[PDB]
DNA sequence: ACAGATCCCCGGGTACCGAGCTCGAATTCG
DNA sequence: CGAATTCGAGCTCGGTACCCGGGGATC
């Protein structure tokens, strides 16, 4: 019936919401955009911006056709598209059926939920079903290009990194990788340093010989990483452009990200 | 020389010689700003076509109308000037304590004399002779007086025995003096109080006062013990009643009355009123004759202000006390009040003024007298022009528009503090005459901003179209557009003294508009002719049109049951010590439970839903069960000689069990002054089925206008602290009509519930039966309403057997001058709350009560488009058939399910509402909404209002400060940084309140204005009404009802030239369709 | 020096508790 | 030795109840 049918079957199922599980009650302001490819969760968290790809392998069976949509996800301005998945919410979930019957401009998404009953048995709860409709005219801008230097920094030392980091503006952090695989993060009240690779201070990434000192100026890295409280595991360079970008990758079953801008340096 | 001397001006050799130095270019560009200010030692003037009259002689012949007789006393009439009037025509009754030495040389019978001896009440009549002659008739011999029990006046004190002692009992602190045997008489008559039917007749003593002092009596000084009984009757009040049939408005003739006594015209020198032919007869010298049926020429002035401010700012609304702030000119168009006419046209100019050649051609072409302009030099030489023409012409009837707030106040205020001129001569009577305009504005209980004048009968028409329409704000030009279909063309003040300080090519485009402004005026005073309906209740009350304009419903409603008092042997008692001692025992007070409303079956209701209305219910319960205060009995003592069920009726109303006694053992007040009014409201329903669409309108608001006045009787009842208070009897009349209303319920459902006792009962409705099945549910009650929804009938004739209903259920339940009628029958109701329904009539007009909709405030944006919204679901078929289907399934069950597909209509023009608010084109006047002062503005709990806030940035602002019950417009500004710093210099998420502004400040200035204000309160209006339908929770369709607007989302564009500037790429419409994808596909590797 | 009534719904502006929020200063736990 | 849980204290802001006040409906 409906073209764009997407569904999380039980397995899958539970390996999103495990997957979504940690960003408790973020991402839900999100702003869903999907298209063939699988379907990306955006948002502004403390003024920078967050994202979260959902691609096909990672629920059951995805099916679209048409222009990509998207949706705001806050439906009915309390309830929020991506609650389902918030790891306690509906607690022994099982088949949720996504799908999208509508055409071009004016698409609307119908999320049904089922809810077990233990023999195998399950109760679609028609009573919290939801019913949202494609934004008409939506402009969002997401990260593109490819890293130069992507180092995996991992689920300690992205707490020291992030506990270098400052207060307020005062005090801009400056992560400054060196020749032979520095990769200090320097500031004024502490220093962290590392060996950058291709014994647990081994930082291990590709192509870290690009050499790059960058500064960064948003007082709010510490305050978004934390709380999305992600085990770390990449940080993501894009030191080509102007006001090089600092994105910052999870690498647990979800994949959440989070672009910093940074002031003009290498 | 006179004997009454004269006190308004009719010579001046002196005065305050103000007159803006712009008129005289004799000066250079320095000496332009500013006002003049100095006494003159030359006799005002008057120049109207180049010619020089000083403006206080009366002689060859003036610029205006002299309609006078006198002037100063010198009798400016042709020699041998003697009518004979006997048949007059009276309008203003006043009355005067003139005095027995004050008029020795008026020479006039004795007969008279020895009425005012001491001192006494002349009763002036005054009014006009058919032929044209103003008559002022003086008539003596009439006493105020007050009763008093004999026992209570022969224990406190302990005839002339009282007399002697309230004589002197008076002295202290003396403002009367030499006060006599001769000032009062008592004489012991017997008469029962009103109250309650246990109470016998007694013995009680007329106090007959001399002149107006019955009020220090009755004040609390005499003896507060003793219980004056009628003490606020006036002197004019017991001229009304007593001798029999005399009315207050309304032809007389001068009838030769006793003794073959006449009446006596006085002489020239000692009338007592600037008129033409002044008389001296008794009480009974007049008769009442009837038959003729005229209003003999009165001629209605309707007059207009402009005025100029000055010194050091010149956008500065003008203020009376300034000496600077001056009136430049006023129109004043006299007009004929018997055939409508217009004459004369005058407009008073201070320094030169010309008139456009359009303004006297467009005049000529209409047929209208040519305007007549003076030119006078002098600010105060012009108001007293114009105070000799409203003292020489004499207008009898006045109009204006807001005249009893700026125009009077601003030209009083004008000449008493800055002239020093008395005012009191300038009213009909030469002298010690009232002219005084009272505000509200004074932290007070009253509603009415009056101003009394000495035999003027000044009907504003502020006033008037603000009681007759129901209009968002009703300023002239809107009220104009509104009312008469016309397009005015308006000069807002700021722009007077850029059109003065030119030469006189632009005085006469200020000419101009006070001239089509005042004509304006004229046009809607002969459409509402208010004169002729004040003056139907004026004749039917026995008040005056000046208090009947004035002073309420409770002195109409009193001085008719005064009437039937004193011819029953009964007395009306006066209980004073009102609300500044309040209610003795030593948010909003209800006196009383009030009326039922039953539960909405909320929804909207396509079957026939037909309505039940009891007939002016109210009146007809105080008839069909006679309650008065005189058949009140509430104990059971005094009704124990009459039996249960055919001389009393006993109901417990707060738990009193109050007795009311039946119709034939006694006989109400209440319903014999009731009978009266009633069938003046059926003459007014009479001419309603013969007349045209737009001329009955006006005679189903006269109707309406007595159907407040008569059921004003049951209010008046039911007051607290008022003329008569009774709320036994007002919660009775409340009780049996709850009690009514449930009766008719028990009996629609209990009766007619299977069709086939309606086939046994009207077997007219065998062919009525549309196919559904059939239930005959009342669904919605109000004070008098029942809505029966008759399910599985069809719509054609219910209305008629539904007369036959309303003739069944009454005969069968009611006493008979109970009537339910069926008075309309709705197809396509909505019955969205308990006041508040909008249902469309069979075949025709659509009936919207109280929906947000049909009220002042909300902005006439958002009532156009929830109007159309309306329209969209009863006219039209497919969202009709919708709006039926989304009541299969509960309120929660349409958030998941779509809408029905039929309501793709309804949301295109909110949709579109959204594309509307949006355009920078939009016109603030349309986005004003408006609310009502209603109170001083420091008598407010709640200070933090919009409107408010909007009247203390306008007083700040040296703007116009809107009086007391003016709607003060505002248009809520756009929250930014400007609306911020304004609220700080003056003291984050504002409030609705501090975002008020003035649209006069929205335009010259260009704010912006709250598109997400004015778009959520689009849908909280639009969801008031269509909750309705959804479940009659607001939640759900205010959830349902905004799924339609797009929604659109932008990065706020700064961040987006960095996020850009960051190479990143904008997908969707900020690009376009083909960039969207590729791009978002790159993304995705970027962040997998 | 003045003077019909009550009932009723919404909207704006307060002033709570509170359930759900992360966000820490001890922690129990590896 | 380790730095990985917690039940405490700060948050919001929902969503209650409140008033008021505007302004209808009904007599
Ligand atoms: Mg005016
Ligand atoms: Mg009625
Ligand atoms: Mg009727």
């Amino acid at each position: 019936g409906a073209p764009c049918q997407v569904v999380l079957q039980g397995a899958e199922l539970n390996g999103i919401l495990q997957a979504f599980a940690p960003l408790r009650t973020s991402l839900l302001d999100s702003l869903l955009v999907m298209g063939d490819r699988g379907i990306l969760i955006h948002n502004t968290i403390f003024g920078e911006q967050v994202f979260l790809p959902l691609e096909h392998s990672q629920f059951s069976r995805y099916r679209w056709r048409g222009p990509t949509a998207a949706f705001l996800s806050l439906v009915d301005q309390k309830r929020s598209l991506l609650s389902v998945f918030r790891a306690n919410q509906y607690p022994d979930l099982r088949r949720v059926e996504l799908a999208i019957t509508g055409q071009a401009p004016f698409r609307t998404l119908v999320q049904r939920i089922w809810t077990t009953t233990s023999d195998g048995e399950a109760v679609e709860l028609a009573s919290e079903t939801l019913m949202k409709r494609e934004l008409t005219s939506f402009v969002v801008l997401v990260p593109q290009g490819t890293p130069d230097v992507q180092l995996r920094l991992t689920r300690p030392q992205l707490t020291k990194v992030l506990n270098a980091t400052g207060a307020d503006s005062a005090t801009p952090t400056t992560f400054e990788l060196g020749v032979n695989g520095k990769f200090s993060v320097f500031t004024t009240s502490t220093c962290v340093t590392f060996a950058a690779r291709e014994n647990a201070k081994t930082v291990y990434g590709e192509n870290t010989h690009r050499t790059f000192s960058v500064v960064v100026d948003d007082c709010s890295m510490r305050a978004v990483l934390r709380r999305l409280q992600v085990a770390g595991g990449t940080l993501k360079f894009f030191l080509t452009t102007p006001v090089p970008s600092l994105c910052v990758t999870a690498t647990g079953p979800n994949a959440v990200s989070a672009v910093f801008l940074l002031k003009p340096q290498k | 020389g006179p004997t009454q001397r004269h006190t308004y001006y009719s010579e001046c050799d002196e005065f305050r010689f103000i007159a803006p130095r712009v008129l005289d270019e004799d000066a250079p560009p320095e000496k332009r700003a500013g006002v003049h200010d100095g006494h003159l030692k030359r006799a005002p003037k008057v120049y109207c076509g180049g010619d020089e009259r000083d403006v206080l002689r009366v002689g060859s012949g003036g610029f205006w109308p002299r309609r006078s007789r006198l002037w100063g006393g010198v009798d400016h009439a042709p020699a041998g000037f003697n009518p004979t009037v006997t048949v007059f025509h009276v309008y203003d009754i006043l009355e005067n304590v003139e005095h027995a030495y004050g008029m020795r040389a008026a020479q006039f019978h004795a007969r008279f004399m020895d009425a005012i001896t001491p001192t006494g009440t002349v009763i002036t009549l005054l009014g006009l002779t058919p032929e044209g002659h103003r008559v002022a008739v003086h008539v003596y011999g009439t006493r105020q007086y007050f009763y008093m029990n004999k026992e209570e006046v022969d224990r406190h004190l302990q005839d002339l025995c009282e007399r002697m002692a309230a004589a002197l009992r008076e002295s202290p602190g003396a403002s009367f003096r030499g006060i006599s045997a001769d000032h009062f008489e008592a004489e012991v008559v017997e008469r029962t109080d009103v109250y309650y039917y246990e109470t016998r007749p007694a013995l009680f003593y007329r106090v007959y006062v001399r002149s107006g002092r019955v009020l220090s009596y009755l004040c609390d000084n005499f003896c507060p013990a003793i219980k004056k009984y009628e003490g606020g009757v006036d002197a004019t009040t017991r001229f009304i009643l007593d001798n029999p049939g005399f009315v207050t408005f309304g032809w007389y003739r001068l009838k030769p009355g006793r003794n073959n006594t006449l009446a006596q015209p006085r002489a020239p020198m000692a009338f007592g009123t600037s008129s033409d032919v002044e008389f001296n007869c008794t009480a009974d010298n007049l008769a009442i004759e009837g038959g003729m049926s005229d209003l003999p020429a009165y001629k209605l002035m309707c007059f207009d202000i402009e005025c100029k401010a000055g010194g050091e700012d010149e956008l500065a609304f003008p203020v009376a006390g300034h000496p600077e702030d001056l009136v430049i000119q006023i129109s004043c168009l006299l007009y004929d009040l018997s055939t409508t006419a217009l004459e004369h046209v005058l407009l008073f100019s201070l320094g030169s003024c010309d008139l456009p050649e359009s303004h006297l051609n467009e005049l000529a072409a209409r047929g209208l007298p040519t305007p007549v302009v003076l030119e006078f030099d002098s600010e105060f030489e012009m108001l007293l022009a114009f105070m000799t023409l409203v003292k020489q012409y004499g207008p009898e009837f006045v109009t204006g528009y807001n005249i009893i707030n700026f125009d009077w106040p601003f030209l009083l205020a004008k000449l008493t503090d800055i002239y020093k001129v008395p005012l009191d001569g300038y009213g009909r009577m030469n002298g010690r005459g009232v002219f005084r305009v009272w505000d509200i504005g004074q932290s007070h209980f009253q509603k009415r901003s009056k101003i009394k004048v000495n035999g003027m009968v000044n009907i504003d028409m502020y006033g008037i179209i603000t009681d007759k329409i129901k209009l968002s704000s009703y300023k002239l030009n809107a009220v104009a557009e509104a009312v008469l279909k016309d397009k005015k063309k308006d000069l807002s003040y700021r722009d007077i003294p850029a059109y003065y300080a030119t030469g006189p090519a632009q005085r006469g485009v200020i000419g101009e508009y006070c001239i089509q402004d005042s004509l304006l005026v004229g046009q809607l005073f002969f459409k509402f002719l208010p004169h002729l309906e004040l003056s139907a209740v004026a004749r039917l009350a026995g008040i005056n049109i000046t208090r009947t304009i004035y002073d309420g419903q409770q002195i109409r409603v009193f001085t008719c049951l005064l009437r039937l008092a004193d011819q029953k042997g009964f007395i009306l008692p006066d209980t004073q010590g009102r609300f500044r001692g309040a209610g003795g025992e030593a948010g909003r007070h209800v006196g009383y439970q009030g009326a039922r409303v039953l539960d909405p079956t909320s929804g909207f209701h396509v079957n026939p839903v037909v309505v039940f209305d009891f007939a002016s219910l109210y009146p007809s319960i105080i008839q069909a069960h006679n309650l008065c205060f005189s058949t009140l009995s509430l104990r059971a003592d005094a009704v124990a000689h009459l039996e249960a069920g055919k001389d009393y009726l006993e109901i417990e109303v707060g738990g009193r069990r109050l007795f009311f006694v039946k119709a034939h053992v006694r006989e109400s007040l209440l319903s014999i002054l009731l009978r009266d009014w009633l069938a003046m409201r059926k003459q007014i329903r009479s001419r309603i089925p013969q007349s045209s669409p737009e001329e009955a309108v006006l005679l189903d608001k006269q109707q309406a206008a007595i159907k407040v006045v008569c059921n004003s009787v049951y209010g008046f009842t039911g007051v607290q602290h008022g003329l008569l208070p009774c709320l036994h009897v007002a919660a009775t009349v409340t009780t049996i009509g709850r009690e009514m209303l449930l009766a008719t319920r028990e009996y629609v459902h209990a009766r007619w519930a299977a069709f086939e006792q309606l086939l046994a009962d009207f077997p007219e409705a065998a062919d009525m039966r549309a196919p559904g099945p059939y239930s005959m549910r009342i669904i919605y009650g109000d004070t008098d309403s029942i809505f029966v929804l008759c399910r599985g009938l069809t719509a054609a004739g219910l209305t008629a057997m539904g007369d036959k209903m309303a003739s069944h259920i009454s005969r069968a339940l009611f006493l008979p001058p109970i009537k339910l009628e069926c008075e309309k029958t709705f197809t396509k109701l909505l019955l969205i709350a308990k006041k508040k329904y909008i249902g469309v009539i069979y075949g025709g007009k659509m009936l919207i009560k109280g929906v947000d909709l049909v009220r002042k405030n909300n902005c006439a944006f958002i009532n156009r488009t929830s109007r159309a919204l309306v329209d969209l679901l009863f006219y039209d078929d497919t969202v009709s058939g919708a709006a039926a289907a989304l009541a299969e399934r509960p309120a929660e069950e349409w958030l998941a399910r779509p809408l029905p597909e039929g309501l793709q209509a309804f949301g295109a023009v909110l949709v579109d509402a959204h594309r509307r608010i949006t355009d920078p084109e939009r016109d603030i006047q349309d986005f004003v909404l408006t609310a009502e002062l209603s109170r001083h503005p420091r008598a407010y709990t709640n200070k933090r209002l919009a409107h408010l806030t909007v009247y203390y940035k306008l007083m700040a602002r040296r703007a116009q400060v809107p009086s007391i019950k003016d709607r003060i417009p505002y248009v809520i500004v756009a929250q930014t940084r400007e609306v911020e710093e304004t609220v700080a210099r003056l003291a984050r998420k504002l409030l609705v309140s501090e975002l008020a502004e003035d649209p006069a400040y929205a335009i010259a200035h260009g704010v912006a204005l709250n598109t997400d204000y004015y778009f959520s309160h689009l849908l909280g209006a639009a969801c008031v009404t269509f909750k309705a339908l959804f479940g009659n929770n607001a939640k759900i369709t205010e959830s349902l009802l905004k799924r339609f607007i797009p929604e659109v989302w932008h990065p706020p564009d700064d961040v987006a030239a960095r996020l850009r500037a960051a190479g990143f790429g904008a997908v969707g419409a900020g690009a376009t369709a083909e960039e969207t994808r590729r791009m978002l596909h790159r993304a995705f590797d970027t962040l997998a």
